[PDB]
């Protein structure tokens, strides 16, 4: 309960008191790269600090080792540190070798020399950071006040409690303490929503902040639908609150329009054809099996029934027939039910600026992700790759400014190419039966084939994994086994291995709805790594992604088979 | 005088006249001294407040300078000093380039006995050192490179009797844009040069002898004119180069 | 910005062997002349400073080349590569001129 | 005529009020073209769709009839932004990003519709003359007359205006204006 | 000075500097009246800045106004000529007299661009209409300049009310053409 939802304001005031100055820079923000929510939140914070004239620095880091190396070089003149996208799960004081008594410069409690704020959404929390540390402070959103009721008592009372009742109680409370741990990890909220709450508390909300909040929230749709369904009504309310007025007389080159219009679960509808949108969709592919000939024939039959000529459905959206575009909603409503695709109809947010063209939030986040993925003796080889991944962050950052639209178009083209490549690899995976069904998990190792140099980036492998999980969720086979995806890099001679959680069908009822399936690959990987001298690298922010040498892959996986917890 | 605003106005008008003029204008000795003294005192002043604010902060973990009525004044001091320094820097470098262009002409002016123009008035002391050093360095370069292999008849870098004159002089008939301010301060009746015209404000008169014509310049109008016929008016602040 | 040009660190604009020996000598004395100009009566004004007027108090800059911590008047800048700064223009004019920073 | 005037007005407002960021691109292009004696204008269809979809829909279904109205709107705007008049009727050149249709897929379904296609030039003919302003006189009453023609597919009147014959009219070739026509072959 | 031309012509940024060295009117949102740290400026009179009261009209130099509006402590009032009515009057005056330039301030283009960029909220009229009117005026002024360029000679020219930016963008052509004509005439004497 360090900083509650209501308390978010006062912490800001502290940053205004210690850091703001016209002759020195004393605020540093460490933001997790390869993440869209963190990027949007950092953009909002940067604009806020720019308005109040507070000097700042933004440093994109990739892993925990980078953070540890950068913390030492950081001076004592920097009074404020902001860790965005990470830091909640691990013990920060032990990791950074922070001595509480060393940081007291304002003797009295202790005001302390430096303040570190943690803005993260990866549960479970670390009990040490929440309940036992004073230098480390976190922006909580209501997990502790409700979920961690007995944990606080156990922690504090075990700290203070340190003749047979003593032995009994200490054991049956360390049992509860270990019960809190040994649990998988999920995401339950979004950073951009919390920053928008801070904005509303201070009172600096506008259309740009709302657009950034929508962009941050939308990115969670593919992996965590429950959070999106929870946060959507508040976004709808805030959109209606900030509408300029009624009866807009004329469209002028300076109008901005944020509208709630009906959209569809289709891949880049307004920047490609209709046939392409239906072809390269995860949901349509899962529901119709387009990778073989039968799915393509079924799609052709559907398009024939709907009344759209096959020649017209392959034209660009701008140059598509006006009459067909006008009546698309009725045609969808009356025909989509026969083929099980009635779930593709939804409502979203569309933004328009003058005589330019309309863009939806989903297309924007796909363009940003595409810009993240592609843009612009083995240790150096990995270092160069990580440096390029850091470099792509500024390319994605620039695309959020209204002046740079050519970069957004480039991102759209890159997204189209990337999705085509993912589809091409997925059909090969599915046709040759490369997926092996073990008792505990399902294995997929890509050793040979073209364009394996695209899967050295975690985001592309997550794309392919999301394709495969979506394909498996709608399969009639009923199972919830986690999946393992491994990809080789010849230059480094290392496999990059990722563990992926199962997902329920998109349209399934809410009776099973709960806190989603927990990811248990981090604990298993740590358990196997500790016991054996395997040449593995666990250094990414996502604990479910590791880099294992080629020789160790086949034995390590065997150990995983007996590890359990999967 | 005794007005800090008029010093900045005079510096700006001198810079504007300097950039657009062909010749090497006289140096405003007093104005530069006053401005340099003012800058020297002002920098010490901002340094003093900065030190005073810093020292008290570390003593007893006191609060920083309270934000209201604090930051904006000092920020304005800094930016104002920055702008003034830029203006003076541009003025000095432009006149140094013009000095570079006319080294031999200035030397010939200084060497002439019956010349009212003297380098002690037209050139600053640092500019005198610059001129002397640059002339010697350039002479050494040309003597070592080319002029050593030449007959004694023609070994002079300044030859006014050769086929082509080797000493370049300022263009006295360059065309410039001018604005007619009128009297520098006022008292339109006091100025003898002012003469009224039909249904109009008083206008200056000038003569072009090569064309042999009389040109009238009305107050408040912008003209494109020869530089020689307007030298006296510019020297007396009646006209301003735009 | 004055300096001794080829003897000290140069901006790599010119190769040593293009210039003649007499030109190399001439450049040296010209640089010395610039140097003892800059220490004249105009100490406060930087005669080798920027020649574009100042019109933006606060600017965004990006680091081009990696470096260590550099002290500035009343503070410190940490030059981690691929990081962005929001700071006053006067502090970073020197670093932009020498190629360690981008943008304005 | 009560619809053509509004169409011309809509086109002139498109030319004069389109802006992206801080520059009227189509207003500046006209002035730059007039200076180097280029009497033409190039318009991108995406901008026209963005400005107003009704205007694009009007053009997309009746090209031969609508295009001359845009032609005269351009030269009305030019005489306003150039003159406070030897300016001929301007030319409109269009750019499109729609799907390309093969030559062998062109049939009776595509008549009177704007299409985009690619091929290979195999032959180019010689330049020929087409009349735009015709000066006309009658064989008997002998009075002056004029005719204006646009090349978007006319004949001399089959009557007399003020007995004269059936269709008595001859062309006064001097004081008549002509343009350049060329024929090309594709594959 | 020497590099990038700059020998005998001003850059647009220096023209902007000269424009921002001119006064403007504001409505302060703060009160800095002395009680019953101070500005102490060296190039501009600080009497108004020291004695400030909220919701009252004062005038300062332009760049201080921009610096204040960077924060939330100012609101600049646009000059009276930046109105649709006063612009339409000048357009009509421009149309009726085809041999003289209308009387606009010598910084109208630079001031208009700066105010549109910085103080967009302060205008009362819609900004797109004013932006169109500015272009309408500029085109006609360009037509008149093009017609007047035909009367070039060796003696002198008069451009009574031409703006600063218009003079700057035309100086190198005009000066050099008349200089060459003057040399040709002088040679024949
Ligand atoms: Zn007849």
């Amino acid at each position: 309960m360090y900083y509650g939802i209501s308390q978010f304001s006062e912490a800001y005031n502290k940053i205004l008191r210690n850091s703001s100055s016209h002759s020195s820079c004393q605020l540093v923000i460490f933001v997790s790269c390869l993440n869209i929510d963190a990027l949007c939140a950092t953009k909002m914070l940067s604009l806020l600090f720019k308005k109040q004239l507070v000097q700042s620095q933004i440093v994109p880091i990739f892993g925990y080792s980078e953070l540890r190396r950068h913390y030492s070089q950081l001076d004592d003149n920097i009074n404020s540190l902001l860790l965005v996208g990470f830091g909640g799960v691990i013990d920060l004081e032990a990791f950074l070798e922070i001595d509480p008594q060393e940081y007291v410069i304002d003797t009295d409690e202790q005001s302390f020399r430096r303040d570190i704020y943690v803005l993260d959404a990866h549960r479970p929390w670390n009990l040490d950071n929440i309940f036992g540390s004073q230098i480390i402070q976190c922006f909580d959103d209501g997990t502790v006040d409700d979920t961690l009721g007995e944990q606080k008592e156990a922690y504090y009372k075990l700290l203070e409690l340190d003749r047979k009742q003593r032995k009994k109680q200490i054991h049956e409370y360390e049992g509860v303490l270990e019960e809190y741990y040994s649990q998988g990890t999920t995401v339950v909220n979004s950073i951009s929503a919390q920053i928008y709450s801070l904005l509303s508390a201070i009172g600096e909300t506008n259309l740009s902040n709302l657009w950034l909040n929508i962009l941050g929230t939308t990115s969670l749709d593919i992996a965590y639908a429950q959070v999106y369904n929870r946060l959507y009504p508040l976004l709808q309310d805030e959109v209606k609150r900030l509408t300029p007025s009624s009866r807009n007389s004329v469209k002028t080159p300076d109008t901005l329009t944020l509208n709630i219009q009906p959209d569809y679960y289709l891949f880049l509808l307004r920047h490609s054809s209709l046939y392409d949108s239906f072809y390269y969709s995860n949901y349509v592919n899962a529901k119709l099996s387009l990778w073989n000939e039968n799915g393509k024939k079924r799609l052709h039959k559907m398009f024939a029934r709907m009344g759209i000529p096959l020649s017209t459905a392959q034209e660009t959206w701008l140059y598509m027939d006006h009459s067909i575009k006008r009546e698309l909603g009725i045609i969808f409503d009356k025909n989509l039910d026969r083929y099980g695709l009635q779930d593709i109809i939804r409502d979203g947010f569309v933004r328009t600026l003058g005589y330019r063209g309309s863009i939806s939030a989903s297309e924007f986040v796909e363009a940003l992700t595409a810009l993240l993925e592609v843009g612009n003796n083995s240790a150096q080889k990995l270092t160069n790759l990580r440096k390029r991944w850091v470099s792509n962050f500024w390319l994605s950052w620039d695309a959020l400014d209204d002046r740079k639209v050519e970069l957004l178009n480039r991102g759209i083209q890159l997204a189209q190419d990337l999705q085509r490549a993912i589809f091409n690899t997925g059909v090969a995976i599915l046709e040759k039966k490369l997926i092996k069904h073990l008792r505990i998990y399902r294995l997929c190792v890509l050793q040979d084939g073209p364009d394996l140099d695209l899967y050295r980036n975690p985001l592309t492998l997550l794309r392919l994994g999301n394709w495969l999980i979506e394909c498996c969720a709608e399969s009639e086979d009923k199972q919830l086994l986690p999946m393992v995806l491994a990809s080789i890099d010849e230059n480094t001679d290392t496999y990059l291995v990722a563990g992926l959680t199962p997902r329920y069908p998109r349209g399934l009822d809410t009776i099973h709805t709960k806190k989603p399936i927990l990811n248990n690959f981090s604990m298993a990987f740590q358990q196997i790594t500790a016991e054996t001298d395997a040449k593995v690298r666990i250094d990414n922010f996502e604990s479910s992604i590791i880099e294992i040498r080629r020789e160790d892959l086949s034995p390590f996986l065997e150990k995983l088979t007996l590890s359990g917890l999967l | 005088y005794v007005s800090p605003q008029q010093d900045f106005s005079d510096l700006m008008k001198s810079w504007k006249n300097e950039r657009c003029s062909p010749e090497l204008l006289p140096y405003p000795h007093q104005l530069m001294k006053r401005l340099l003294n003012r800058i020297s005192m002002q920098s010490q002043l901002i340094e003093n407040i900065s030190m005073g604010f810093l020292d008290m902060q570390n003593a007893s973990n006191a609060n920083p300078p309270m934000p209201n009525e604090s930051k904006l004044p000092l920020l304005c001091m800094e930016t104002e000093l920055e702008r003034l320094k830029f203006v003076i820097r541009s003025y000095i470098r432009c006149r140094l380039s013009k000095i570079d262009k006319f080294s031999l002409y200035l030397r010939q002016l200084n060497e002439d006995e019956n010349s009212l123009i003297s380098l002690t008035d037209l050139l600053s002391k640092d500019e005198i050192k610059y001129h002397d050093t640059h002339s010697l360095i350039w002479l050494k370069l040309v003597n070592d490179s080319i002029l050593k292999y030449m007959p004694e008849e023609l070994q002079a870098i300044n030859d006014t009797e050769g086929s082509v004159n080797m000493i370049d002089e300022p263009d006295w008939n360059k065309f410039v844009f001018i604005h007619v301010n009128g009297p520098p301060d006022g008292k339109w009746n006091e100025d003898p040069l002012l003469q009224e015209n039909e249904f109009g404000k008083p206008c200056y008169t000038v003569t072009i002898p090569d064309l042999k014509e009389e040109v009238e310049l009305t107050i408040g109008s912008i003209y494109v004119m020869r530089y020689e016929v307007i030298r006296d008016l510019l020297r007396d602040d009646k006209v301003a180069l735009i | 910005n004055g300096l001794d040009l080829m003897s000290s660190i140069t901006f790599s604009q010119q190769d040593t062997n293009n210039l003649s020996h007499q030109e190399q000598e001439y450049l040296k004395e010209y640089c010395d002349l610039i140097t003892d100009l800059k220490s004249g009566d105009l100490v406060d004004i930087d005669l080798s400073g920027s020649l574009v007027p100042p019109s933006d108090v606060f600017i965004d800059v990006r680091v081009l080349k990696d470096a260590g911590e550099i002290q500035t008047e009343y503070g410190v800048f940490n030059l981690i590569k691929d990081s962005q700064f929001f700071v006053r223009q006067s502090d970073v004019e020197r670093l932009i001129q020498q190629g360690y920073l981008q943008k304005i | 005529d009560d619809d053509n005037t509004e169409i011309i007005k809509s086109f002139k407002n498109f030319i004069l009020e389109f802006r992206l960021d801080s520059q009227f691109i189509y207003r500046d292009q006209l002035r730059n073209n007039i200076l180097v004696k280029n009497y033409s204008l190039t318009v991108n269809m995406e901008h026209l769709i963005g400005y107003n979809e009704d205007i694009y829909k009007k053009l997309s279904d009746e090209p031969s009839d609508i295009i001359p109205l845009f032609e005269t709107a351009i030269t009305q705007v030019a005489k306003r932004i150039s003159i406070l008049n030897s300016l001929p009727t301007f030319q409109l050149i269009l750019n499109s990003n729609a799907n390309q249709i093969p030559l062998r897929d062109l049939d009776s379904e595509h008549v009177s519709k704007i299409v985009r296609l690619s091929g290979i030039i195999i032959s180019t003919s010689v330049l020929s003359s087409r009349a735009t302003y015709l000066s006309i006189m009658c064989r008997n009453c002998r009075h002056t007359t004029s005719i204006t023609i646009n090349n978007f597919n006319v004949s001399l009147p089959r009557s007399c205006l003020s007995n004269c014959g059936p269709d008595p009219y001859i062309i006064i070739h001097e004081s008549s204006k002509f343009i350049d026509q060329q024929f090309l072959k594709l594959q | 000075s020497l590099p990038a031309h700059l020998q005998q012509t001003f850059s647009p940024e220096e023209i902007q500097f000269i424009v921002e060295n001119e006064p403007i009117k504001i409505f302060p949102r703060i009160t800095t009246r002395q009680k019953i740290t101070r500005w102490q400026l060296i190039t501009t009179d600080d009497k108004a800045l020291n004695n400030m009261v909220a919701m009252r009209s004062t005038e300062v130099v332009l760049w201080i106004a921009l610096l204040l509006k960077q924060q939330s402590k100012c609101s600049i009032v646009a000059p009276q000529w930046l109105t649709t009515k006063e612009l339409d009057r000048k357009i009509q005056y421009e149309k009726t007299h085809p041999d003289r330039f209308s009387e606009l301030p010598w910084n109208w283009l630079v001031l208009a661009r700066i105010l549109f960029n910085k103080a967009k909220d302060d205008f009362h009229d819609p900004i797109h209409e004013l932006r169109g009117k500015i272009q309408d005026l500029r085109e006609i002024r360009q037509i008149k300049v093009l017609k007047g360029l035909k009367y070039l000679n060796e003696s002198h020219l008069q451009l009574d009310n031409l703006s600063l930016l218009e003079i700057n963008e035309l100086r190198p052509f005009i000066t050099e053409i008349m200089d060459k004509l003057r040399e040709i005439h002088t040679a024949s004497l």
